[PDB]
RNA sequence: GGUACACGAAAAACCUUACCUAGACUUGACAUCCUUGGCAAAAUUAUGGAAACAUAAUGGAGGUUAACCGAGUGACAGGUGGUGCAUGGUUGUCGUCAGCUCGUGUCGUGAGAUGUUGGGUUAAGUCCCGCAACGAGCGCAACCCUUAUCGUUAGUUACAUUGUCUAGCGAGACUGCUAAUGCAAAUUGGAGGAAGGAAGGGAUGACGUCAAAUCAUCAUGCCCCUUAUGUCUAGGGCUGCAAACGUGCUACAAUGGCCAAUACAAACAGUCGCCAGCUUGUAAAAGUGAGCAAAUCUGUAAAGUUGGUCUCAGUUCGGAUUGAGGGCUGCAAUUCGUCCUCAUGAAGUCGGAAUCACUAGUAAUCGCGAAUCAGCUAUGUCGCGGUGAAUACGUUCUCG
RNA sequence: CUGCCGAUAAGGUCUUCAAAA
């Protein structure tokens, strides 16, 4: 879908965070808001905290994971029971 | 001597020009047969109903130029416009012309779409329950 | 929160995107005619009264 | 004598239609009491849009009326002007209606 | 039910249009349109004792030119030419430093017969506290006298502090509204009283325009001498 | 309620065989809005009746359509339960229209090929007085003369 | 309920947005009045930042404060917060149905009656007669627009197969003439006429009913909040899902599917746009790039005609769903944009009880354009043209 | 030309006024 030319596309704020706590060996969880941000090649290793809207869900990236958006994996919205009506 | 005619039916203009020959009528519409410029779904004769009851003998060269319309609308267009012509030659065919219709516009034209419906005199579904 | 937002619509945006047409006379969002930047509800009122030249009644 | 302005071509457009007859006979008397060959004041087509507005204020979108904006044309085209019709066309004062295209 | 509105619907047939402009562009177009109701409100909301029946705008490329009747003009003009001077003002800041005015204050002949101020006064008399029955009586019966055709006042609201709303209406002589040849003038105010809000319609007869032409012709400004100035 | 009696419109005699009653079933048989297709449709039915029956097209037709015209036609009338049926005399113009309609209905439902040879079997059917037309007519006459007392009281 | 359900909304990714979670603000994002100065707000580059916002920078148009930039400052600003059963305004409905009333007079102890009901004629309380009624107002009709023929003016950017076409004015149709019967309105037929008896369509909608709809277009009485029900920003939500209904689209097919060639429109729109041609690409599209501020240039007309093929199959029908690769817009397409290409090929073979619309260019159907819009499974809405029917015997039943 | 055909929660607005012009 997205472009060719455009390419990928992470917010830079979030890939700045990223080298910086790629060099720092004590890692800890990155409280990232950019849901928006596609997982880099460089992201590997790393835990990300993204925003479903209420909370920080806790997301561990592979080398697998790589490719789609980093909000795409967590939820937003919950559903698992109806209600009789009558 | 030549005679000109124009007919209109559905926003459709018509220029006949009747022109006295003896070698065969040579029916012509814009430049081309009209076995090519018509699906020739048999509408060739429909133009020529107000040319065939009186006569066609008399080998009238037809130089017809109709822009607009679809196909039976210029076909409107030039029924009109022959018969337009042919009052110029002989006022007689006029009256036994006039007995059939055939020299009245047919002021039948599409109406515009209404608001509220879904064409010019439909109307959406009622729904009552 | 009618009065914020208007005045907001007035000030630029950070993106091309965030900007919208508001009524210039009301402050209703929606149904605004980039023609004559009048929702269609304060276009009714001006048209009957004659503010703008050539309104007039359609018959078709 | 002299020209200093060849094809001087007048157009002519407004929302209203009486007003741009009296401007183009305006216009033809002055340039016809000076020398000059008027090609001739021809109409054209006169672009028409229309908005459809609802005049409910909440429901009831089936009914809703129409307005129309008539924009009236006309053209006119002068072979030869020279300053005797060209100073006289300083004084004409065009009703602000009217609009002028002119395109020299 | 409901009806179109008299005014809007005699527009561009036998009634010209109060704006007569052409802008540049749909942005031009917009900014030429507010400004115009502002002026117009600002004469109607503030400076009412002089009885303003009509302002009209007109505007060409940069030059804006307005036409202003009034039934009393001397509250306009003022002391020796001061609370002119104040309105100009006002008029600059709306439209802009940049353009030229030539504001034209020019006095109105026939005042009754205008559906405007009578709607002001009915407006006014209603927010002093004036009986309704008596106040558009009188004002019934003075422009009947003032030489006019029928008269149609509806005054819908909380009618004398009332919980329930009502409305009164006073007919008197053929005002005939699904006619298109016929000289109709159309106002609505809103009467402001302390227990809520009183709509004051007034419809005008002034006799059949048998002249065909969207007017160009003066409306009930004629009879007397209309002039005055401030203009350039 | 209404105290007017509706016009008519023009019938116009064909453009080939001129037998009028070639329009009408062109107009029966037309779906779609497409005047062109129908004509086509047709006629062409008529040049696989002449490989066939070896006979005129015109005759054909005429003996098919003239054979399944009914007589006798049954009007609902309700009054407590059911309904009391009425065989009244049918015009000669709703005569030629409903045995068109007919001809058309139960062409467009055989087992045949396209439609061309669909409609062209119907009429050739049509013309022995044994096919799903003809057996229409046999029903709706034999319900009228069961239903022969209650002719007299129409409404 | 009819009069809600492709409705407000003529465009929910951000914005819109009024909702939730969070991070921030308090005469406040916006305004006036007052003591008081103006020697700025912007925008943008840095750092911290989810961004709000902070700390530093070029210190900024101008015009000496005009507007605004501020300080001080309390009255206050602000509310899409409640009440459409307090309202103004606007609208739906009976209904474009033919009604609703008043003045004077008369009758009646009185509510009230009369006119407005009788007989003819209409779409009409339209008109004529009769008549204790005589008149009048609103509605009805006509005056307004548009389509149908012609005359006149004008001839480019139309035409240029020479009088189309476009838009100004005017003529024309007036039951005007005749036949029948009626007191008279008036009905029917005929003549001539492009058009005949409201020639087709539109705008035009009486008093009022339903305490009908809207405080969320706007305005407003009253009540409520006032470091919060006000304000800014980031993310989510308005797009959920065991289900039911309404309105539409696509189909279940040879009156058709696919391929090739090819003829004929009207209206509207266009300089952050329409985009011709050319080059690349299986294609959406990209690059180059003229032309057009527009009767000039651009926005491919499709059904339709001919030829080839399928040969009645759950198929060369039907396109859903799903996987992958691409293109465009936009900071940004996962929640939640659409287009193209490839891959797959659900249901469905005419649909139960019961229901809806339509009386000619109408129903049915085929395309085209515009509005809001950066983009949008709008198949919606508002318009334009191409082809183009069937039926109306009658008021017994049915609804109003 | 006589089939069949039953029901519908409670309390409620609305006339303020002619003194008169
Ligand atoms: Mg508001
Ligand atoms: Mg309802
Ligand atoms: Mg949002
Ligand atoms: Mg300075
Ligand atoms: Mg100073
Ligand atoms: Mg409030
Ligand atoms: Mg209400
Ligand atoms: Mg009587
Ligand atoms: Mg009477
Ligand atoms: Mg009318
Ligand atoms: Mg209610
Ligand atoms: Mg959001
Ligand atoms: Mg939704
Ligand atoms: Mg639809
Ligand atoms: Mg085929
Ligand atoms: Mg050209
Ligand atoms: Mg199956
Ligand atoms: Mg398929
Ligand atoms: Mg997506
Ligand atoms: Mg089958
Ligand atoms: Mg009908
Ligand atoms: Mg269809
Ligand atoms: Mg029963
Ligand atoms: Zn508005």
């Amino acid at each position: 879908s997205r472009s060719a030319k455009k390419g990928a596309f992470v917010d830079a704020h979030l890939l700045k965070k990223v080298i910086d706590m790629n060099k720092q060996e004590k890692k800890r969880p990155i409280k990232t808001w950019s849901r928006r941000s596609t997982i880099f090649p460089e992201f590997v290793g790393n835990t990300f905290a993204v925003h479903n809207g209420k909370t920080f869900i806790n997301v561990y990236v592979t080398d697998d994971m790589v490719g789609h958006k980093l909000g795409e994996f967590s939820p937003t919205r919950n559903f698992k029971q109806h209600t009789a009506n009558r | 001597q030549s005679y000109y005619g124009l007919g209109r039916r559905k926003s459709s203009s018509a220029k006949v020009y009747l022109t006295p020959t003896q070698d065969k009528g040579k029916i012509t519409v814009n430049r081309r047969d009209p076995s090519e410029y018509f699906p020739n779904k048999l509408v060739i004769q429909d133009m020529e109903q107000p040319l065939d009851l009186t006569d066609l003998k008399k080998n009238f060269d037809i130089n017809v130029v109709v822009k607009g319309g679809g196909f039976t609308g210029q076909a409107g267009a030039i029924r009109l416009g022959i018969v337009r012509a042919l009052l110029q030659f002989n006022p007689e065919l006029k009256k036994i012309l006039k007995s059939k219709k055939l020299t009245t516009r047919d002021k039948r034209v599409k109406e515009r779409k209404k608001f509220g419906l879904y064409g010019a005199r439909r109307a959406p579904q009622f729904t009552k329950r | 929160a009618k009065k914020s937002l208007k005045v907001k619509q007035t000030r630029i945006p950070k993106f091309a995107v965030r900007a919208y047409t508001r009524c210039q006379r009301c402050g209703r969002a929606r149904a605004v005619l980039s023609h004559f930047g009048v929702c269609r509800l304060c276009f009714r009122e001006l048209a009957y009264a004659g503010a703008i030249p050539g309104v007039k009644k359609a018959s078709w | 004598n002299a020209v200093k302005y060849p094809e001087l071509k007048i157009k002519l457009e407004s929302y209203d239609s009486t007003l741009l007859d009296l401007t183009t006979k305006k216009i033809v008397e002055v340039v016809k009491g000076v020398d000059v060959k008027i090609k001739g004041p021809l109409p054209l087509p006169t672009k028409k849009e229309v908005i459809t507005i609802i005049r409910s204020p909440h429901v009831d979108k089936a009914s809703r009326e129409q307005f129309e904006k008539n924009r009236h044309k006309r053209l006119m085209i002068l072979v030869d002007v020279n300053q005797g019709a060209i100073d006289s066309l300083k004084r004409i004062k065009i009703p602000v209606g009217v609009t002028l295209r002119f395109s020299k | 039910g409901q009806k179109v509105n008299s005014n809007g619907l005699r527009f561009g047939i036998n009634k010209n249009w109060i704006s007569r402009w052409t802008a540049n562009s749909h942005a031009q177009t917009a900014k030429w349109l507010i400004e115009d109701e502002k002026i117009r409100n600002l004469f109607f909301v503030n400076y009412r004792n002089a009885q303003v029946s009509n302002v009209e705008i007109e505007r060409t490329q940069a030059t804006v030119d307005v036409f202003v009747y009034a039934a009393q003009p001397a509250f306009l003009i003022g002391s020796e030419n001061k609370n002119i001077q104040k309105i100009t003002k006002q008029i600059k800041q709306i439209i802009g430093r940049t353009t030229n005015l030539d504001l034209t204050i020019n006095e109105i002949g026939s005042p009754m017969l205008s559906a405007r101020i009578i709607a002001r006064d009915l407006a006014n008399a209603i927010e002093a506290r004036v009986p309704l029955r008596t106040a558009m009586r009188q004002s019934l019966i003075k422009v009947l006298k003032a030489g006019a055709n029928g008269i149609k006042v509806l005054v819908s609201g909380r009618l004398n502090g009332a919980e329930i709303a009502r409305d009164k209406m006073y007919i008197e002589g053929n005002m005939p509204l699904s006619t298109l040849r016929a000289d109709i003038d159309y106002a609505l105010e809103k009467a402001q009283t302390t227990y809520g809000v009183i709509g004051v319609k007034v419809w005008i007869n002034r006799g059949m325009i048998y002249t065909k032409g969207l007017n160009r012709t003066p409306a009930h400004i004629l009879h007397p001498q209309k002039k005055q100035p401030n203009r350039q | 309620m209404r105290k007017n009696r509706a016009p008519k419109r023009t019938v116009l005699p064909d453009p080939v065989f001129n037998n009028t009653l070639v329009t009408r079933i062109i107009n029966v048989i037309m779906e779609d809005g497409k005047k062109g297709l129908a004509q086509r449709i047709l006629y062409g039915a008529f040049d696989l009746i002449e490989q066939r029956t070896k006979e005129k097209p015109l005759t054909v037709f005429e003996r098919a359509v003239g054979n399944v015209m009914p007589r006798l036609e049954l009007r609902v009338r309700r009054i407590a339960g059911s309904n009391y049926q009425v065989p009244t005399e049918v015009p000669q113009d709703r005569k030629i229209a409903l045995a068109l309609r007919w001809i058309a209905m139960f062409a467009r439902k055989r087992h045949e090929k396209t439609m061309l040879e669909k409609i062209a079997n119907e009429i050739i059917d049509a013309s022995n007085n044994t096919g799903a037309a003809i057996k229409k007519k046999d029903d709706t006459h034999k319900m009228a003369e069961a239903n022969k007392a209650f002719a007299h009281m129409r409404w």
